């Protein structure tokens, strides 16, 4: 193989003294050289009114290193955002288990 | 013809899917003892295997029922099988086989 | 004027139609539904009772609202011209089902996923409501969620998703639920893993499902491999064995064999010595309760393919049968004979066939089992009120006496007042009942021996799918002790039903009752058939066309899908079948006890039914959602 | 975006084909988490 991506392969066959023949056409993949690894750049928490300045909180994300990248290859960056349900303490009063003296 | 068959004028099978006929069909033939019959036509693919067909019916007076599997066998006489790996590393010797 | 009685389902489901049976034992009556403090009024109905109609009120109404967001109750009241009777019942939220179908079973990155959702109600009929669907990755955090409505579609929802190119691997889940009741969810699983399609299939099978520990031939298995289009195969196979304990696997390295497969047939044999030496347990009897499994690999003569097949769960036992008491009433019958129904199965769970049972205490009291592996027996009572213990033992011939299964069961008495002690049980051969056949309910009866010439009639009800299907009334003339009900079995009775009957006697106040559980054959009420309308000349050829013929009921929709048979070799779990539908609908009934409780309140409240009387002779209440255990 | 109570615990992802500086701001009230992951092909210079 010489180039990455999808490639097509054809094979043909014919039979002597009879009118029968066949042909197949399939495809395969070609991928670069090396190994695949992921690098964690930044993990941050968001909590306005306690870490920022008057509600608005601003951050900054430095660029990644990518020191030993394979030549002629493309990287990919993903940003994941999530919320944490923090349903807290101070629940109801004492349950109805020992409310039989009322 | 007058020339022994060389390899210039033969078409090649190309379609190799894994699941097809994702259609929906309705029955409105006039009844005959409560059984309606519909006729449909299908064009087979270009694989040599055994296809399995399953159908599910859901009316308004009886409810929901599931049919039984049906099997269709596609077969030839002289043919070619090709086995390929999933992925190949660039710039490396690779061997493939044809049967 | 003497009494007025109301029969009601135990739990009523919102947005449906329910019934009450009113029995005055020429009066207008009215029924009304109020909330619990008092939310205005829900509904009310008016009816009249006619002496020519035996004073039976089959009052039906539809239960509605949006305020119904723990568990809650509702009060139903009824005034019969002058006197009022009321009762409080529970309200639930489960209001239908959801079925999910996917075209394939295993995918690759970059492909697409296509699935369908079917919505049905309690009676298994199309409905239209709002649903929500989530897709969950292996860890558990949802990736994509969506909301949909299925109005004006007769109840089929198609959808689609597209797997990315750079995605995780393993097991992914689809979870769907109604918008109204988020407490109940329905789920489906699929796999994501790169692969390449195989070319032939391999089957491994033993000769006996069990494994008697006293055999000198060990365990023998056979190997059969075949191409996809029907022709035979040749090659070589490697086989290995193992031992499975509760979440544990041990591999025996000494048991690895190579065999040539010609025409798709291979034989493997394992001896006692290797099995004994593999473990550190010279005592054979310590091995009972641990299972075996075998693994095989097949290679071709051209060095082109590699297929693996595994069979797991060969039990190790000393008795080739098993006894059960899952469907036998627990409270016996003082004086009158007591009927038992045994259940015999193979060790793998498959029902047995043509094996005799008996009782060690008595003699010649024996029978056989039909295709369901159920045998019917009867036994007399002392009739002292001391509880009795019964034992059952298999009496199969041509087998040694030391290899017979047996077990024991206990019964409890019935607490009547004044010794009326009247029961019900059908004296017909418990066979494979079929829709369209007939049943003969035989009232085996024993009234009080002194003045049994006062009772005029009985009342009986049929319960199915948690609703009152039918209520009857059969009479008799004084001096009789056996009457028959020629029931006509229709298609709506599938898959099982419960018959409950009772009568009232003048003392003080007397009411006596009993119940029976019966099952029918399971199959879809409709009929769908798919076949080849072609002339069926020879095998087709790629690129050709053919004709497909369908037969089904008028005015229905048929959905289709075709899948290659090589995918099922890789992963063949979590498919769709009618047995699954019946299992799901059956597992969510109300009354879980077979029947014949401790007293009238017990028998009435053990079948999901509520009885209220104008004289205060009512039944207890329940406020949970599932029966214990 | 807008994070509410009902839609919580729903992973929200965005993609990029190049590495440059960012700027993210948050307003309102609550807690949340943000992560950045860069993945690429490396050089690892045989059965």
């Amino acid at each position: 193989p010489l180039k990455t991506g999808l490639q097509e392969v054809e094979v043909k066959a014919a039979v002597y003294h009879h009118f029968i023949s066949d042909g197949v056409r399939k495809s395969l993949k070609v991928v670069p050289e090396g190994i695949r690894m992921n690098k964690t750049v930044a993990v941050r928490t968001l909590d306005p009114e306690r870490l920022g300045r008057e509600g608005v909180q601003k951050e900054d994300i430095p660029p990644a290193d990518l020191s030993d990248q394979v030549p002629d290859t493309e990287s990919e960056t993903r940003i994941l955002l999530q919320g944490t349900p923090v349903a807290q303490m101070t629940e109801d009063a004492v349950d109805a288990e020992r409310l039989k003296h009322l | 013809d007058e020339d022994i068959i060389a390899e210039e004028n033969i078409v090649s099978r190309s379609e190799f899917p894994e699941s097809w006929l994702w259609n929906v069909e309705d029955l409105k033939e006039p009844p005959k003892n409560g059984i309606s019959t519909k006729l449909m036509n299908i064009f087979l693919k270009d694989s040599i295997t055994t296809w399995e067909i399953l159908a599910v019916s859901m009316s308004d007076k009886k409810g929901i029922c599931v049919a039984d599997p049906f099997e269709v066998t596609v077969m030839q006489d002289f043919f070619i099988d090709l086995r390929l790996p999933y992925s190949v590393v660039r710039n490396e010797q690779v061997e493939i086989r044809a049967v | 004027s003497p009494m007025y009685s109301i029969i009601t389902p135990n739990i009523l489901r919102l947005e449906s139609e329910e019934t009450m049976v009113l029995e005055a034992h020429d009066v207008p009556v009215t029924v009304t539904v109020h909330d619990f403090g008092k939310k205005l009024v829900l509904s009310s109905e008016k009816t009249v009772l006619t002496p020519a109609t035996n004073h039976m009120g089959n009052v039906t109404f539809t239960i509605p609202n949006r305020e119904f967001k723990r568990n809650k109750f509702v009060t139903v009241q009824a005034t019969f011209g002058t006197q009022v009777v009321e009762k409080v019942v529970l309200v639930s939220l489960q209001s239908g089902y959801l079925f999910i179908q996917t075209d394939k079973t295993i995918y690759t990155p970059g492909s697409t996923v296509l699935y369908r959702i079917f919505t049905v109600n309690h009676k298994l009929l199309p409905v239209g409501r709002t649903v929500m669907v989530n897709i969950e990755n292996p860890e558990g955090i949802p990736v994509k969620q969506d909301s949909l409505s299925s109005q004006n579609q007769l109840g089929v929802l198609p959808l689609s998703w597209d797997i990315p190119e750079l995605v995780n691997m393993g097991q992914w889940k689809i979870r769907a639920y109604y918008e109204n009741s988020p407490q109940q969810v329905f789920s489906t699983e699929f796999e994501v893993k790169e692969y390449v399609l195989p070319s032939f299939e391999v089957i491994v099978e033993p000769t006996e499902k069990f494994y008697y520990i006293y055999n000198e031939k060990g365990l023998e298995v056979t190997i059969t491999a075949r191409f996809l289009y029907g022709k035979k195969v040749e090659g070589t196979a490697f086989v290995i064995f193992g031992i499975q304990d509760g979440e544990q696997r041990i591999s025996l390295p000494e048991s690895l064999k190579r065999i040539p497969i010609e025409d798709g047939s291979g034989e493997v044999v394992l001896s006692r010595k290797v099995l004994l030496d593999g473990v550190q347990n010279p005592r054979a009897e310590d091995l009972v309760g641990k299972s075996l499994y075998v693994s095989a690999t097949v290679i071709l003569h051209s060095g082109s393919d590699m297929v693996q097949a595994e069979r797991s769960g060969i039990p190790i036992v000393t008795s080739p049968y098993q006894i059960h008491f899952t469907k036998t009433p627990k409270y016996f019958k003082p004086g009158m004979p007591f009927d038992l129904m045994v259940f015999v199965t193979n060790p793998d769970g498959s029902p047995a066939y043509r094996v005799p049972v008996a009782v060690q205490g008595e003699d010649t009291v024996q029978s056989l089992t039909q295709g369901d592996g159920v045998a019917k027996l009867s036994i007399n009572t002392h009739p002292s009120q001391k509880p009795l213990s019964i034992t059952v033992r298999t009496k199969k011939q041509e087998l040694s006496e030391a290899e017979q299964a047996t077990r024991t069961m206990q019964a409890l008495p019935y607490s009547t007042v004044g010794n009326s002690n009247n029961y019900l049980h059908l004296s017909v051969l418990r066979t494979e009942l079929r829709p369209g056949e007939t049943l003969n309910v035989n009232f085996l009866l024993r009234m009080d021996r002194a003045h049994e010439a006062k009772i005029r009639y009985y009342t009986y009800l049929i319960m199915n799918k948690g609703r009152l299907l039918k209520a009857g009334r059969q009479v008799r003339e004084p001096g009789q002790d056996l009457v028959v009900l020629p029931l006509s079995i229709t298609t709506d009775f599938i898959p099982s039903f419960r018959l409950v009957a009772y009568y009232t006697l003048i003392g003080q106040r007397e009411v006596v009752a009993d119940s029976v559980w019966v099952d029918v054959k399971d199959s879809c009420v409709g009929s769908l058939v798919v076949k080849s309308g072609q002339s069926e000349d020879r095998q087709p050829v790629p690129g050709q066309q053919m004709t497909l013929k369908i037969e089904g009921d008028h005015g229905a929709r048929v959905v289709l899908v075709a899948v290659d048979k090589g995918v099922f070799v890789l992963n063949k779990k979590n498919k769709l079948t009618q047995s699954k539908i019946w299992d799901v609908v059956e597992k969510a009934d109300i009354g879980c006890t077979p029947g014949s409780g401790k007293d009238y309140a017990g028998v009435f409240s053990d079948a999901g039914l509520t009885f209220t009387s104008s004289s205060g002779q009512q039944t207890a209440q329940r406020a949970e959602l599932q029966c214990p255990q | 975006h807008r994070i509410h109570w009902e839609s919580a615990s729903l992973l929200r992802s965005e993609e990029t084909k190049e590495n440059e500086g960012f700027t993210v701001t948050a307003e309102g009230k609550g807690q949340g988490t943000l992560s950045v992951v860069t993945m690429y092909h490396a050089k690892a210079k045989t059965c």
